[PDB]
């Protein structure tokens, strides 16, 4: 299956259609995504397989054919761009300067846009389209709206 | 059973639709990886 760096919908057939159930980034030959969406699953590229190498579902990642490749973060001041790729539409810049998730065990950057669920796993960049994270994990604050973290994961 | 489509090239794009505020919230992350709205 194609190994070509960018980014990839996650698609199934299990349900009626086709449904995107995520996204993800493939960068030096790993595949890089939401643990939730996938649920630790093998995926299909043409009549490849992509096997999980590695996951967490605290940190709710999952990388495929090889270890987590994404070590690039949120310097904590400039604005960042999230690679929306929304269900049945083509892939959408959005850009923002992110919140901040206040944790007992630390501080995490935070993107506040609204998307289906099925965005999961969509690319968050920096000024050099670095992925410093993935979009689809966070809360849903006073207003009914939500806040997703700047989700990254630690490089070997 | 589940399948990938290449969707872009991640690069970034000068004059893209700015927009979304900046909240600090305070949070907890359990267990099973689903963050809640500490208060
Ligand atoms: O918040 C989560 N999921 C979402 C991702 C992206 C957009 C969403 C919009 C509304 C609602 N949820 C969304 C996660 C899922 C798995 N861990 C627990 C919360």
């Amino acid at each position: 299956g194609e190994t070509t760096d960018g980014v990839y919908r996650v698609m199934t057939r299990r349900l009626l259609g086709s449904t995107q159930v995520g996204v993800g980034v493939m960068q030096e030959g790993v595949f890089h995504t939401m643990w939730h969406v996938t649920k630790g699953a093998a995926l299909r590229s043409g009549e490849g397989r992509l096997d999980p190498y590695w996951g967490d579902v605290k940190q709710d990642l999952v990388s495929y054919c090889g270890p987590w490749k994404l070590d690039a973060a949120w310097d904590g001041l400039s604005e960042v761009q999230l690679l929306a790729v929304p269900p049945g539409e083509r892939a959408k810049n959005i850009q923002t300067l992110p919140g901040i998730f206040k944790t007992k065990d630390g501080d995490i950057g935070a993107v506040a846009l609204d998307y289906p669920a099925g965005t999961s796993g969509s690319p968050i960049l920096d000024k050099c389209g670095r992925v410093i994270g993935l979009y689809g994990n966070g809360v849903v604050i006073k207003n009914g709206s939500y806040v997703s973290a700047i989700t990254q994961g630690k490089r070997e | 059973d589940m399948y990938i489509e290449r969707a872009g090239d991640i690069t970034w794009e000068k004059d893209a639709e700015v927009t979304g505020n900046s909240p600090r919230l305070d949070v907890a992350l359990d267990e099973s990886g689903d963050f809640s709205l500490v208060e």
